[PDB]
């Protein structure tokens, strides 16, 4: 029963829209258990300077209870049905979802609706979470990788909204008002911008009837039905070096502006990132690993790890790589890294893309390893790509990619481009933007 | 051999820079450049100029004086026959 076929067999993802704008979608499996959630098209990018951190503060309350069912009432009801509720909030995408028995499919939707709509926002709890978020910041600040990507955005998108952290400023957390969290919810958590997605043993029809029932938003004026278009974020070849010779290792991330969800090149970009891949000191492969960079990394003890990435966004994106190294091998590593990038633009081989494509498909499949991940793909696809994109399609697109294509596309986005750099730790060895800028050409 | 990496121990210093292509090679030529050229000139002219101005004079004097001593003194032949 060849791969090809198993692909065209996976049940189609159904989507139906309500009069309020809400879009309900789902992929039905025989699974006795399931996952359902609302993927809102909101994040820190929608926040401005005065409320940076709202969507995150709000994330901390969508679970402390609603108007109808207060704290214990909510938790008790949810804990007692063996369900798992949890979510997240990115720069331009927020999500809240539950993992429950396909049986409870309809009661969950009710619960979801009650959260996005009737958050209690108990002004008593607010002051508590305020101290919690402040505490999580102290912690997240010790996560070099995070510090490094935030900074990456901080300078690559300096001057724009995309250059803000999701968690927000220490001041905003200390001062946001119930009212602020209030309007945040009112302004963003809106039907035409939300997506009720589900995966598992669930009837799409049953799913949508339940949606109609509690997700009964009303829309009178045109304004309400409209989805705002965010102001464009300006990428800037720049660098931010936060140095502290006291930290054990050093983090380095370099990137170029990426196209954005909609753009087909992304496929090619992924196939490329698939060649250089990623590495880490516990990869059994060793000196024989296929990725030259990885291989080089191993042969020269160049880094405790490295990883490529193609972080997409609506209108923009970040295509780069990140590596952790010892103070004294930062240069050799950076050198080799740009080396492979230049190689991508100038000499990618068919054999490489062949391996890359296979590896990619495999990752593509792992993206749908369970109701939750599958669900996450739906919520995001609709939200980002507008519709759903089947593995059969992705797989198609991927197959079209070839060396020539990789080189052209990579040259297009990499060659002779002013990159964005972020470095943290004992970064004295790696140095000079110029020296790095010249690494952008010839290979 | 390799010096970059040993040099010194530094902590808590962030720096921000932009690609040469995002900025101007010679910017604020008036609002900033020249104003400082003047600033600098101003602050050093009273340290430099003096000794030179001085030597300058010493030149003129010594030159003129040497030359003066060339000319003849009429009083040397006013008794002559």
């Amino acid at each position: 029963a060849t791969y090809a076929q198993t692909l065209q067999n996976i049940p189609e993802t159904n989507v139906t829209t309500l009069d309020n704008g809400l879009r309900v979608a789902s992929e039905e499996s025989s699974q006795p258990t399931c996952t359902v959630g609302v993927w809102i098209g909101a994040g820190s990018r929608y926040e401005n300077e005065k409320n940076n951190g709202a969507g995150y503060f709000v994330e901390h309350l969508a679970f402390k209870g609603t108007k109808k069912r207060p704290c214990a009432a909510f938790e008790k009801e949810v804990e007692s049905m063996g369900a798992h509720f949890n979510g997240y909030t990115s720069r331009e995408q927020t999500a809240f979802y539950i993992k429950a028995l396909s049986k409870d499919m309809p009661k969950v939707v009710e619960l979801l609706a009650d959260v996005v709509q009737n958050c209690a926002l108990e002004e008593s709890q607010i002051e508590k979470e305020r101290g919690v978020i402040l505490q999580e910041l102290k912690e997240m600040d010790n996560d070099m990788t995070n510090v490094t990507f935030d900074y990456l955005h901080a300078t690559a998108f300096q001057g724009t909204a995309l250059a803000r952290t999701v968690e927000g400023t220490t001041e905003n957390i200390k001062h946001l008002t119930r009212a602020d969290l209030a309007s945040y919810i009112d302004t963003h958590f809106k039907a035409p911008r939300m997506v009720l997605a589900a995966a598992g043993g669930i009837s799409h029809k049953e799913l949508v009837d339940a949606a109609r029932q509690h997700f009964s938003g009303v829309s009178f004026t045109y304004k309400e039905d409209a989805v705002p278009i965010l102001p464009r974020c300006r990428f800037t070849g720049s660098e931010i070096r936060a140095r502290d010779d006291a930290l054990p290792v050093a983090h380095v991330a370099l990137a170029v502006e990426g196209p954005g969800w909609a753009d087909p090149d992304n496929v090619v970009l992924h196939v490329a990132n698939a060649i250089i891949g990623r590495y880490d000191r516990t990869f059994g492969g060793g000196k024989h690993l296929s990725s030259r960079l990885a291989a080089l990394a191993v042969e020269h003890k160049l880094c405790h790890s490295f990883q490529t990435f193609n972080t997409s966004y609506s209108d923009t994106g970040l295509f780069g790589f990140h590596f952790v190294a010892d103070p004294l091998s930062i240069d050799d590593m950076m050198f080799c890294a740009q080396g492979e990038w230049m190689r991508l633009c100038t000499s990618t081989t068919e054999s490489e893309v062949k391996r890359a494509k296979n590896h990619l498909r495999s990752a593509m499949v792992a993206q749908l390893d369970g109701t939750t991940p599958v669900c996450e793909t739906i919520g995001s696809h609709l939200l980002n790509y507008g519709r759903r994109i089947s593995l059969e399609e992705w797989d198609s697109r991927i197959s079209a990619v070839d060396a020539r294509m990789v080189r052209d596309v990579c040259s297009k986005y990499i060659y002779d481009k002013c990159p964005a750099l972020a470095a943290v730790g004992p970064i004295e060895q790696l140095l000079d933007y110029n020296r790095i800028r010249s690494g952008m050409y010839w290979i | 051999g390799i010096h970059f990496g040993n040099l010194a121990r530094v902590r808590h210093i962030i720096t921000y820079s932009l690609s040469p292509f995002e900025q101007r090679a010679i910017p604020n030529i008036f609002s900033d450049a020249l104003p400082n050229v003047w600033r600098r000139f101003s602050s050093q002219v009273f340290k430099v100029a003096p000794p030179f101005l001085g030597a300058y004079l010493l030149y003129s004097w010594g030159t003129q004086e040497f030359e003066r001593l060339k000319r003849k003194n009429p009083a040397d032949y006013e008794n002559d026959q």
